[PDB]
């Protein structure tokens, strides 16, 4: 899936 | 069963929240920062040395506005980064540089504020010293972030797929996730970042503004309120962020949990995170009156 | 290339040395508070001069108190137009004032019913509302409190301030003259008037000067750094 | 009494006779005669050099005889001798009193003078075998503050103070050779004739007076102004001089005519004039104002020929070199700028 | 009692009133004559080429 | 104004020595110091130079590295740390003062000098004449030439004229080829265009007999001429 972009 | 998700990662009605909220934060984080740039290039007494620091924060917030929040804007409603791998890594690196630079100039502005007040007589600085600090901030914004850009590239989900909006047909997804060959060590790189970017800055911003508070009472209540408001902003506006990203390398979440948070609550988290950059110019411009004149 | 002869390079070195000496002297001078002693003819000027510590010009008395070296400037000898030399004192951190309390009953030397206390009030108006001093805090010192105490016992202050409807005790009287000398300020937003009656001892008054200058440098540095 | 009233009436009659004589000698205004001359273009003076190093308000400056060395005082307790060609600092004179209000340079290039609220004109020696600048003599005797000092030679200096007096000094003896009295207000600026036998002094009483150095007697009085005269400067020819007031008007008077010739003023100009200096040919009447710029005036047509706007504060100094090569402007921002006309 | 001051003032005025004065036209003619005669010798009024300019920025 | 130097004497070759120049009566801090050596019965030769504040230090080609020059401003003393001395260093060393600014007079004062005895691109200076017989009351001229034109672009010509009376330290006569020093009578004058420079001594008398030296100051490796000897 997708892990939101770090900061 | 290859996961055929819908192209629209949210409900078309739900996406309204994302678009509208990010539009609100975008309009002000862009216009206010452009004006803050203008106000420093408008008068001869803006050629002073503190305005170098407020320009540091203004440029940092301008980069935040231009890249970072549009970056998360794309990431939420629509599927994997369509601009390509190179663009996705460049955007992700700008994100980190901007965030680190913003927190570092908050610390530096607090340093400058502290020295001016706690010790009445002090040859605090000059163009050279403060400029050096500006560049130091920038180096550290790149160096502490270097391990971030060290491993990014594009994770080709493949196992996951997309119902292409044209005809709701199969479309393998390739999100811009971090391609870490040593993923195991990164479970503590985030821990070091948590300290270095939230607490060490939070610790400092606490001590210096606090000491200013004690020294000043030893008419002007607006600046006392300013101190507390700025402290609380960084206390509870970047608060859920580190909580969330740390949670990833810490106690694992349920599958349904991880889904719910990472899909809906994390965009809200980024809203709060970019809220610091969005609220920085109003705060540091109208709280002062050397610009309000 | 360089296009500089030997003598040109040596002159550049001498210029750099002179600039370094100027920078060091300016650094020493900035960490040194400047006070301007203004006031009437003999409105407790001498007493102030004694306790704080060739040609009829500026008299610079220097005194130090806890690593805060001061330079206090007595300019009561220049019998010339004040508007022609008061512009030199722009960066002054204080405009320390000395007003005599016994002037309420006394009359000016050129007797025309001109109260000496009223003359001190007139002088205060031209310095508290002068065009140059917009951020300079006065350290007004109401001198000769003992004489006022003795004089107020018989002579009523009404002859000085008719409107005054208090008693004939030092308390109310002083409170009233302090209020009168403090209300002439028209720019209360920027500056302040730190009042204080001069004590008989010569040890506690200089503490008040220390405190007042500390507050004013704190305010100056704070506004220069930028908080309001 | 009766005698005092009679003397006052006699003085009034003398003033009326003088005014009548001046009116009789007044046939045509100077503008009409110079109405037919070709007007100058737009003077476009630009900053050729800048001189940094001062840390406070520059109050006075003076050019040397060689048109290359300049000396400026800046109330920081320093008298810096600059090399205008290379910006290099020749010397740095420490000052006992940091309230210097005037400075001067001897025509021989050996001495520099300064003074201020200390009522003391300090003569400094630059050509000493020791290599450092020493105090040759501290002239004392003036009750009021010193406003301007100028060197006649290496042994004579003429100073104007705030005690309504002008004095001529002998630096070797240290005593006032002659004291010039006659002013009712403070004398604020004086300028010496090129031939060094006469000098004008402008006072706070809105009048300009010509003095004879040897005779020690006021020869003429010049009135017409409405405020204090803060600047003065002889025409190169020596038959005229220009005055600067706080009423925002610069005026040119003629010595032989003993009357006003032309008034230099503009509607948009409301601040006073601090310093005034003529050019080499006398065509340009450079004047520094409090509105942060120096305005170039056509000395024969009362037409603003240009503006020298590069300073962030009030212009307090001005000086045109002996050869007319460049002009120097000092302002309270601790900056001296050398200006020259673009080819 | 200011009598000496008044006598000094009247004597000074009497001295100042005896000076011969030329017409303003003659003074204007002299001023114009000097301004024209020493023209083209004033670097500021009439600029000189950069070759002979010692304050030139090119240096 | 008075300079005294000490520390000289007979030295075994290959050893070390330390010369000191004591300054008195003048601001030593604002003055740059030079060392000028004079071999027995030979011409002058520049050794070292230290600028005011110790900013820059230069040396001669024949003594680079071995010699160490330093100053102590608080105590008003100039040093010259010297090691590995050869037979060519036999000379009597001088302590020369020189301040540099517009109108300055470099090489104005020359110390008495301490004696020492042991048991290219440089602007060559040529003094074709070596001995000029003179008579009192007559006008004599001395010629000195340079390989490279000394006229710099700023209008200055850096050639200095020196006078070494017998048994005395040299005194400055003409600096920058036209300006007369302080204390030297008006009878001395110099001229020249860019390479040939002449010094005219009108109405020569006693106390003028000696050796005249011409020195350049364009490039820091200063070179002194062979020197002309005036015989009475």
């Amino acid at each position: 899936p997708n892990l939101p972009q770090r900061f | 069963n290859i996961t055929y998700v819908n192209y629209y990662l949210h409900q078309p009605q739900v996406a309204a929240i994302f678009i509208i909220s990010y539009f609100l934060i975008f309009f002000l984080c862009m216009m206010g920062n452009t004006v803050v740039c203008f106000i420093v290039m408008r008068n001869k007494h803006m050629h002073t040395v503190t305005n170098l620091f407020i320009l540091n924060l203004a440029i940092s917030d301008l980069l935040v506005g231009i890249f970072c929040m549009p970056i998360t804007l794309l990431d939420n409603i629509i599927a994997g980064w369509p601009f390509g791998n190179t663009m996705c890594k460049i955007s992700g690196l700008v994100q980190g540089i901007s965030v680190a630079a913003s927190v570092f100039t908050l610390v530096a502005i607090a340093v400058d504020r502290f020295q001016c007040v706690v010790y009445p007589f002090k040859p605090k600085l000059t163009i050279k010293t403060a400029f050096v600090i500006i560049m130091i901030i920038w180096v550290l914004a790149i160096t502490i972030m270097s391990p971030s850009a060290v491993m990014l590239h594009v994770q080709e989900e493949k196992y996951y797929r997309v119902r292409l909006n044209s005809q709701n047909k199969t479309s393998p997804v390739y999100w811009c996730r971090e391609d870490w060959p040593n993923q195991e060590m990164r479970k503590i790189y985030t821990t070091v970042l948590f300290a270095n970017i939230y607490l060490a800055p939070l610790s400092l911003i606490v001590i210096m503004y606090g000491r200013i508070g004690i020294s000043l009472f030893r008419k002007k209540q607006k600046i006392i309120k300013m101190l507390l408001i700025v402290a609380l902003l960084f206390i509870l506006s970047w608060l859920p962020l580190w909580t969330l990203m740390m949670l990833s390398d810490y106690a694992d979440l349920s599958p349904n949990e991880l889904q719910i948070i990472n899909i809906y609550i994390y965009p809200f988290a980024h809203w709060l995170a970019f809220g610091n950059s969005s609220v920085n110019p109003i705060i540091y411009g109208f709280f002062n009156e050397n610009f309000r004149r | 290339g360089c296009t500089l002869s030997a003598e040109d390079k040596a002159a550049v070195e001498r210029s750099k040395m002179i600039d370094r000496n100027l920078r060091e002297d300016g650094e020493k001078a900035a960490r040194e508070v400047k006070l301007l002693l203004l006031g009437a003819g003999e409105s407790g000027k001498s007493t102030i001069v004694k306790q704080m510590k060739k040609t009829t010009g500026i008299v610079e008395t220097h005194f130090t108190f806890k690593d805060l070296h001061f330079k206090m400037f007595d300019v009561g000898a220049q019998r010339s137009e004040r508007k022609k030399w008061i512009h030199c004192f722009e960066g002054v951190t204080a405009i320390i004032f000395c007003v005599a309390l016994s002037d309420y009953d006394l009359v000016l030397a050129e007797d025309e019913e001109m109260n000496r206390m009223h003359e001190s009030m007139k002088l205060f108006d031209s310095i508290c509302n002068n065009k140059w001093f917009t951020d300079t805090s006065i350290i007004l010192f109401l001198n000769k409190k003992d004489l006022f105490e003795e004089k107020i016992k018989k002579s009523p202050l009404t002859i000085c301030y008719p409107e005054y409807a208090g008693s004939n005790t030092y308390e109310e009287a002083a409170a009233y003259i302090q209020c009168q000398f403090e209300d002439l300020n028209k720019r209360k937003d920027t500056k302040e008037i730190y009042t204080h009656f001069t004590c008989s001892t010569d040890t506690k008054n200089v503490q008040f000067v220390f405190d007042a200058v500390t507050d004013v440098i704190i305010k100056n540095n704070l506004k220069d750094c930028g908080l309001f | 009494q009766s005698e005092l009233d009679q003397l006052r009436q006699e003085a009034e009659q003398l003033k009326n006779q003088i005014r009548d004589a001046r009116k009789a000698c007044a046939d045509a205004t100077l503008s009409q005669i110079t109405n037919n001359i070709d007007p100058v273009g737009r003077i476009q003076m630009r900053t050729r050099r800048t001189l940094r190093g001062h840390l406070a308000k520059i109050y006075a400056m003076h050019w040397g005889t060689d048109s290359r060395l300049l000396v400026s005082a800046s109330q920081d307790g320093k008298l810096i001798i600059w090399d205008s060609y290379t910006t290099n600092k020749v010397h740095a004179i420490p000052l006992r009193s940091s309230w210097v209000m005037t400075c001067a340079y001897a025509p021989s290039g050996n001495y520099v003078a300064c003074g201020g609220l200390d009522n003391i004109c300090s003569i400094y020696n630059l050509k000493t075998r020791e290599g450092n600048v020493r105090v040759s003599r501290e002239l004392a005797g003036h009750t009021g503050y010193l406003s301007c000092c100028r060197f006649l030679d290496d042994n004579q200096i003429v100073t104007s103070s705030g005690d309504t007096t002008c004095a001529l000094w002998d630096i070797e003896t240290g005593q006032q050779t002659t004291t010039f009295t006659g002013h009712t207000g403070d004398v604020m600026s004086l300028s010496l004739a090129p031939d060094t036998r006469l000098f004008v002094s402008g006072a706070c009483d809105a009048s300009a007076k010509l003095w004879d150095v040897r005779e020690g007697m006021c020869r003429q009085t010049f009135t017409g102004h409405e405020s204090d005269i803060n600047a003065i400067c002889f025409f190169p020819n020596g038959n005229a001089f220009a005055t600067g007031s706080d009423d925002a008007t610069c005026r040119l008077f003629d010595l032989r005519a003993d009357q006003e010739l032309m008034t230099y003023s503009h509607d948009n100009i409301i601040c006073g004039i601090t310093s005034v200096s003529f050019s080499k040919s006398g065509r340009l009447l450079l004047a520094g104002y409090d509105d942060f710029n120096c305005n170039v005036w056509d000395a024969l047509k009362a037409d603003r020929a240009g503006v020298l706007a590069g300073h962030d504060n009030r212009v307090s100094c001005l000086g045109v070199t002996d050869d007319g090569m460049a002009v120097a402007t000092g302002s309270w921002d601790s900056f001296l700028k050398i200006w020259n006309g673009s080819s | 009692a200011s009598i000496a001051q008044a006598r000094k003032l009247v004597e000074q005025l009497k001295m100042e009133a005896n000076i011969d004065r030329i017409k303003v036209s003659k003074a204007a003619a002299d001023l114009m004559a000097y301004c024209e005669a020493h023209a083209k010798e004033d670097p500021l009024l009439t600029p000189v080429p950069a070759s002979e300019n010692p304050f030139r920025e090119k240096k | 104004v008075q300079l005294v130097e000490s520390g000289g004497g007979l030295v075994q070759p290959g050893g070390s020595r330390k010369l000191s120049c004591s300054a008195s009566g003048f601001a030593f801090s604002s003055f740059g110091m030079h060392w000028v050596r004079q071999a027995p019965e030979k011409g002058l030769e520049w050794v070292a130079y230290i600028s005011s504040g110790s900013g820059t230090i230069y040396y001669a080609d024949t003594v680079k590295g071995r010699f160490t020059i330093s100053r102590d401003d608080p105590k008003n003393t100039l040093f010259l740390q010297m090691t590995s001395l050869r037979s060519e260093d036999t000379a009597m060393y001088y302590c020369v003062r020189s301040i540099y600014y517009y109108g300055s007079s470099p090489f104005d004062f020359w110390g008495q000098g301490t004696t020492l005895t042991v048991s290219s691109a440089d602007i060559v200076m040529t003094q074709a004449t070596s001995s000029v017989p003179v008579t009192p009351g007559e006008s004599v001229s001395i010629s000195c030439r340079s390989s490279k034109s000394l006229l710099h672009s700023n209008g200055n010509t850096y050639l200095y004229w020196f006078l070494q009376r017998p048994g005395q330290s040299p005194q400055l006569l003409i600096y920058r080829m036209s300006n007369l020093a302080s204390g030297v009578p008006d009878r001395f004058s110099g001229s020249g265009s860019g390479t040939a420079f002449t010094l005219t001594i009108s109405r020569l008398e006693a106390e003028d007999v000696g050796v005249y030296y011409c020195m350049q100051h364009l490039e820091y490796p200063l070179t002194f001429g062979a020197g002309t000897k005036l015989e009475l």
